């Protein structure tokens, strides 16, 4: 009957680049989901396969809280059956996804006046990610027949590009913090 | 490093056509790939995009009618065009896209033509003077092009052959003029030579006042 | 969506001077995506700039990208003859979009057009249609107005124009406007006039004929 460390995920001072998303495993605790829903500090809070209002009266064997930073534009891709450089090359939800997706603007916290290039995304990949795949490889992408061998140049490009975040970016180009809750043998997470 | 478009030709409205883009120097399945068209006297219009991983994206103008594909084994990007309209008449290019580094490799294009007309040889009418100017009016011909010389190629100085205009009829029309010293009008013969290979039509018209 | 508007539509200068082409996005836009392309007649585009400031390899020092936010600017410090082409900018949303293009043309002293009007040939009136051609010869700059008048009535919607490429010798343009009528409607009026307006003319020039007067 210990409470779940949702604060440690949502209120974390450092979030991760979406290519190397973080996954907090949640077990052996009670979680009040309506407490999040009624925060009302979220711009996206869209649940697939379940009701937000009906979440508290439920149990699951394990809960996963995946969290990262993308840009306004791209939040629409954190949902099932989606295409794009995020959905395809960084973070993919399965079609039978049955959790919730939560997001809020983080310009005040995640953008710098000089430009904040710490957050990154993967731009070049030969094929899509399987759902909940995590690709951290920084091998030089090979765009042509002759092989790169770790030397950039023509047809040989670094696969990761950087979000430049500036507070003066337009809304869609600003950083959003995203937490995906996946709902998954005896149980350990209830309300 | 090349991109070589094929497939382009003449099509009726509502018909279909498959453009090919044989690549070499970049492998098509490993890149973002684009079809960009340019209509006569107009700008570059992006038309379709395909991800390395297979996701596709289209312009609203061609959504539902165009489909972009490839063939890893032939290193060839395709564009299938259905339900073709008069407005899809353009020169179609494939480029490789590096998104952040631009489209750094382009093809010279294949030209697609969409119209409901049959081939018609041109009528040449004189444009008679009464510096002086006279000319030939090459009218009502499909399809393009025609070739206009003057005096079997001797006279070139002061010639203007104008870009054709496609009339309401779906038939082209052009003008070729020349400005000659006025005194010379009554000493020098001015014949323009019109040759329209599609219709097996060649004409030599004499322009006199 | 993103809408790029390029200004000016036509930039006119001479070799040696500095061209400053402008690209304006309809919303705030990422500088990582703003490419500049050059297109010369009959040729596929050439990438000159990527990001917003980076020269693609092979692109000479004259070319230089700047701008951020919504206003971007391509600069050619010291024009050369080969630099007189059309220039397109590009951005990226979920997919590419392009600007409408800026023309780079050679500046010249003003030159007024020679105007000429041609009545329809007797052969065509047999066929049952009348083309009335009006020619504007070797003028600069390219901006001219052709007003057809039939018996002093300004004619709208039965004409077509075309214009030649800027002449490689004297850097002028030439324009041909064709008025198309039926034989029947042609035979209903007398004076056919073509009134040309242009910067090299202090007041417009009208060339005209009278149907049926040798
Ligand atoms: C984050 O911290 C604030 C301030 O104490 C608190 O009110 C809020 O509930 C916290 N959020 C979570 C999810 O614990």
């Amino acid at each position: 009957t210990n409470l779940c460390p949702f604060g440690e995920v949502f209120n974390a001072t450092r979030f991760a680049s979406v290519y190397a998303w973080n996954r907090k495993r949640i077990s052996n605790c009670v979680a009040d989901y309506s407490v999040l829903y009624n925060s009302a500090s979220f711009s996206t809070f869209k649940c697939y396969g379940v009701s937000p209002t009906k979440l508290n009266d439920l149990c699951f064997t394990n809960v996963y809280a995946d969290s990262f930073v993308i840009r306004g534009d791209e939040v629409r891709q954190i949902a099932p059956g989606q295409t794009g450089k995020i959905a395809d090359y960084n973070y993919k939800l399965p079609d039978d996804f049955t959790g919730c997706v939560i997001a809020w603007n983080s310009n005040n916290l995640d953008s710098k006046v000089g430009g904040n290039y710490n957050y990154l995304y993967r731009l070049f990949r030969k094929s899509n990610l399987k759902p909940f795949e995590r690709d951290i490889s920084t091998e030089i992408y090979q765009a042509g027949s002759t092989p790169c061998n770790g030397v950039e140049g023509f047809n040989c490009y670094f696969p990761l590009q950087s979000y430049g975040f500036q507070p003066t970016n337009g809304v869609g180009y600003q950083p959003y913090r995203v937490v995906v809750l996946s709902f998954e043998a005896p149980a350990t997470v209830c309300g | 490093v090349q991109l070589v478009e094929s497939g382009g030709g003449l099509v009726q409205p509502g018909g279909s056509l498959r453009l090919s883009c044989a690549a070499s120097g970049i492998t098509v399945s490993s890149n973002y790939m684009n079809w960009v068209r340019q209509a006569p006297g107009k700008g570059l219009e992006w038309v379709s995009l395909i991800y390395s991983g297979g996701s596709t994206y289209y312009a609203d103008s061609v959504k539902g009618r165009f489909t972009i594909s490839r063939d890893n084994s032939k290193n060839t990007l395709y564009l299938q065009m259905n339900s073709l309209r008069a407005e899809d008449t353009a020169v179609y290019h494939c480029a490789r896209d590096l998104v952040v580094y631009g489209m750094d490799v382009w093809g010279q294009g294949t030209t697609v033509t969409v119209s409901s007309a049959s081939t018609k040889g041109p009528s040449v009418f004189p444009l008679a003077p009464s510096t002086a100017a006279l000319g030939c009016l090459v009218k009502d011909y499909f399809p393009e092009p025609v070739t206009v010389s003057w005096n079997s190629g001797a006279l070139t100085s002061g010639v203007h052959t104008f870009p054709a205009v496609l009339q309401s009829s779906g038939l082209y029309s052009l003008s070729s003029v020349v400005t000659v010293p006025s005194s010379s009008l009554g000493t020098q013969t001015y014949i323009c030579n019109v040759n329209h290979k599609p219709s097996n039509t060649k004409v030599d018209k004499k322009v006199e006042p | 969506e993103i809408v790029l508007t390029q200004s000016p539509g036509t930039l006119s200068l001479s070799p040696g001077e500095r061209a400053t082409l402008s690209c304006r996005a309809s919303q705030s836009v990422s500088s990582s995506y703003l490419a500049w392309y050059q297109q010369k007649p009959g040729q596929a585009p050439r990438l000159l700039i990527y990001g917003a400031s980076s020269r693609a390899t092979g692109i000479p020092d004259r070319f230089s990208g700047s701008g951020s936010g919504t206003d971007f600017t391509l600069t050619i410090s010291r024009l050369e003859p080969e630099d007189f082409a059309v220039y397109y900018c590009q951005q990226y949303g979920s997919s590419p979009t392009f600007g409408q293009g800026t023309k780079l043309e050679i500046k010249r002293t003003v030159a007024a057009p020679s105007v000429f009007i041609f009545p329809p040939s007797d052969e065509q009136l047999k066929s049952g249609t009348a083309s009335v051609v009006c020619l504007l010869n070797n003028f600069y700059p390219r901006e001219a107005k052709v007003q057809w008048k039939v018996d002093n009535a300004l004619q709208s919607g039965n004409s077509q124009e075309s214009v030649t490429e800027q002449d490689s010798k004297d850097s002028t343009y030439s324009l041909s406007s064709t008025l198309t009528l039926s034989k029947a409607d042609y035979e209903k009026h007398k004076v056919y006039a073509c009134e040309v307006t242009h910067q090299g003319l202090s007041s417009p020039v009208t060339k005209s004929f009278n149907r049926g007067e040798c």
